């Protein structure tokens, strides 16, 4: 649902911006 | 009547700010003083429960709410009788004298309609349709036809009923077909696209909405910013990018509509990113479109996940047509998503035969399957050709 | 600095690009993208982005 | 005439803070000179702000100040001069919404109740409002109406070329 | 093809191209389009050739009729052709 | 305000009144556009 798509999008942003 | 149904709808679901419920309560308290909202005011506890729906001092006694203004009291009970005497008891005595004196014809029919509109605000729909049905026989031209259709049109927006409304609106419009101007026809046209969101007609909703003007505001029936979100979100999902360039992204009114308010986030954030093929910032626009548009709106909250899930499937089709192959490392990383997130979305799309694509594991190359000269005669001609022959054999095999 | 001049900048950007791409597309296709970027003189992602949009 | 030379030197030398309060003090001089006719003196004083660069705060404050004094009696018919200036200064402010709400209320007063040729200056500024709005339906409509009536009347070289 | 005709060009577009392209604008407003237009001025100079240019954008059949035509010694044929055309 | 206008002169104002509002693309003609259209229809006979 919306909880699955929103969670995976925010968790990847923290890792991508740190690379 | 729609101003209360729009603000009080935020009371149903608020996942972020509590002040959104108190701010929307200020608009509700102001309107209930001028007009009696008792049918919808009582419908508040009959719509959504386990939030504010348990608080009543009359029919059912429980206290759980974030809003204490929705419970009956001695003040609203006395005001309910005051509005019932002035709009019904005082007006019907004057109309009763006009019936015996035989004053006018359409004036008495219009007086019954204005009186019938008051029964809708008292909470009695039996006498509202009874006085409306008696004035329906007196309707001939478009003078009394607009007022009759206006009462039934309120039943859809105010009572949120999609069943008995459209059936009555179509019967009144089909009886005598004139339409007056194009704005009086919008009442049948706008509600048509709105009703398509209840039964999930998808592209059928935007047929009359895209051609509709962006300045249309019905006030009590609908607001300016509410109808702006219906035509922007549904029209973007219907017309493909071929029709978006000559209609949506370039329009005299639509370019003027996006600058009026920032609550759209459809024809600007989603359209430009789709036209420029920028997938880096396109993903967070879907979250803002879901939270700040789909959720607060009434009919746009029914689908929920059916927006983002379907819109993400079609935006990949625009990329697959512009390249034969792609890069899995660029799609699953550089665009702002992860590897497991990309396989979850494309996991359900492939077996449904909604698109033709080639996904690579070891090589990590996303390849597009292009039918070339096959087009629509490859799998569609056999499926639709023989599929309709199965429907032809239904009545021919069993006879009667 | 001028908003109207910037609006016509992308028009002139695609005008000179369409004339340069027409010289590439007119002969036979299936040539390396890196060789295409050397003739245009821009980034590979920029050449692939503007060409795929057209 | 001496005030015209002083107001130009105040904004250049940095005295424009004092000049904005000196303009409304001329109301006592307007009750006599040229039998009222304040519209000539005050419009030129505001025109001095165009040549010498000045912020939009002092330009708007003067137009909304002297109008509240006894000069309103002369500004009854000719108010269109100060009304266009308010919407003109909103262009550099990059806010076309406050100017559009005024014009919508002003347009009812421009039909044969004040000035026939002044429509050209109104539709020209109105075309600049819808220019940033990216609306080609209203811009082509207002500009055509001003250019059509431009054959019967005459506009200055700066207006015709614009 | 000839400049300075914007005065006449705006009149032709409204009386020719407007009713031909979008016919729904008249039903929404409640008005009907005119059935013709009268042109006053010298022919052949920015006028006659401009009329032939209308069929280019409108993609319509152009009927060339001269006032010196339908000359005959009989009767009834001339007035019949006006209804037939 | 009409001068020498017959029944057909008023009938022709309807088409002219809808052209000013069509440039702005509005089906409702404002009161400002009526007098501007009537003044043009009345001057058709007196033009030049």
């Amino acid at each position: 649902d919306d909880f699955t798509n929103e969670l995976k999008a925010e968790l990847d942003r923290y890792k991508r911006e740190n690379q | 009547n729609y101003e209360v149904s729009e603000k009080a709808f935020l009371l149903t679901q608020s996942k972020v700010s509590i002040e959104q419920r108190k701010e929307a309560a200020e608009f509700v308290l102001a309107k209930i003083k001028e007009e009696e909202m008792a049918p919808y005011y009582k419908y508040l506890c009959e719509e959504y429960l386990v939030n504010n729906g348990q608080s009543d001092l009359e029919h059912d006694e429980k206290s759980d709410s974030l809003n204490e203004w929705i419970k009956f009291d001695q003040e609203l009970y006395n005001e309910l009788c005051k509005k019932n005497e002035s709009k019904i008891k005082e007006l019907n005595e004057k109309i009763q004298k006009l019936e015996e004196d035989d004053e006018g014809e359409l004036e008495q029919a219009q007086a019954w309609i204005n009186l019938g509109e008051y029964y809708a605000q008292i909470g009695d729909k039996d006498n509202a349709e009874k006085t409306l049905g008696k004035s329906l026989s007196k309707a001939i031209s478009t003078g009394a036809k607009i007022d009759v259709m206006l009462t039934i049109a309120r039943l859809g927006f105010f009572y949120n009923d999609q069943l008995y409304v459209k059936e009555k609106l179509e019967a009144v419009n089909s009886m005598i077909e004139k339409g007056g101007d194009w704005e009086r026809r919008n009442r049948y046209k706008t509600y048509y696209g709105i009703h398509c969101l209840a039964v999930r007609n998808f592209k059928e909703a935007a047929k009359l909405l895209v051609d509709s003007l962006a300045t249309f505001t019905s006030i009590e029936l609908t607001s300016y910013e509410s109808i702006a979100t219906y035509a922007s979100v549904t029209g973007l999902f219907t017309l493909e990018r071929t029709d978006l360039k000559s209609k949506v992204i370039d329009s005299p009114e639509l370019l003027s509509l996006i600058s009026t308010t920032a609550a759209l986030q459809s024809i600007s954030s989603l359209t430009i990113s789709l036209y420029a093929s920028d997938y880096a910032s396109y993903f967070p626009y879907l979250l803002e479109t879901y939270a700040n548009v789909l959720i607060p709106c009434k009919y746009l909250n029914r689908h929920a996940d059916f927006f983002v899930r379907e819109m993400r499937r079609k935006v990949y089709a625009q990329l697959l047509e512009s390249y034969k192959t792609l890069s899995l490392k660029s799609m699953a990383s550089a665009f702002g998503v992860s590897v497991a997130f990309l396989d979850n979305d494309l996991g359900k799309f492939i077996p449904n035969k909604q698109l033709n694509c080639v996904i690579d594991r070891v090589n990590g190359i996303v390849e597009t399957n292009r039918p070339d000269n096959k087009n629509a005669q490859y799998h569609l001609l056999v499926k639709q050709g023989d599929g309709l022959l199965t429907k032809l054999q239904k009545y021919g095999a069993a006879v009667r | 600095g001028d908003e109207l001049t910037r609006s016509h900048f992308n028009a002139l950007y695609d005008t000179l690009l369409e004339s340069n791409l027409c010289k590439i597309i007119e002969p036979f296709e299936c040539v390396e993208i890196s060789h295409i970027s050397k003739i245009i003189g821009l980034d590979t992602q920029q050449v692939e982005g503007k060409l795929s949009q057209m | 005439t001496s005030i015209l030379e002083l107001g130009q030197l105040y904004v250049t030398m940095g005295a424009k803070d004092k000049l904005r309060e000196f303009i409304p003090h001329s109301t006592e001089y307007m009750m006599q000179f040229a039998k009222s006719k304040t519209v000539k003196v005050l419009k030129t004083l505001i025109e001095k702000f165009e040549q010498v660069p000045d912020s939009l705060d002092d330009q708007i404050f003067v137009c909304e100040k002297s109008i509240e004094f006894a000069k309103r009696e002369k500004r009854v018919f000719l108010k269109h001069s100060l009304s266009i200036k308010l919407a003109t200064l909103h262009y550099q402010k990059k806010q076309y919404k406050d100017s559009l709400a005024l014009i919508n209320d002003l347009l009812r007063e421009f039909k044969k109740l004040d000035d026939k040729p002044s429509l050209v200056d109104v539709h020209l500024l109105e075309s600049k409002v819808y220019h940033k709005l990216r609306n080609l339906a209203k811009s082509k409509a207002s500009l055509t109406a001003a250019r059509t009536a431009a054959n019967s009347i005459y506009c200055p070289t700066q207006t015709v070329a614009e | 093809d000839v400049g300075g005709l914007d005065m006449q060009k705006q009149e032709i577009r409204e009386a020719v191209e407007l009713p031909l392209v979008q016919a729904d604008l008249y039903e929404q407003i409640g008005i009907d389009p005119p059935r013709g237009v009268l042109l006053y001025g010298p022919p052949g100079t920015g006028k006659t050739m401009l009329v032939k240019a209308v069929a280019n954008s409108t993609k319509a059949a152009f009927i060339r009729v001269n006032g010196s035509e339908f000359v005959h010694k009989y009767l009834g044929e001339g007035p019949r052709m006006v209804r037939d055309v | 305000k009409m001068n020498g206008c017959s029944g057909a002169d008023v009938k022709g104002v309807c088409t002219e009144a809808g052209m000013y509002a069509l440039r702005e693309r509005r089906i409702h003609v404002t009161q400002e556009d009526f007098e501007l259209a009537v003044g043009k229809v009345m001057n058709k006979n007196q033009e030049t």
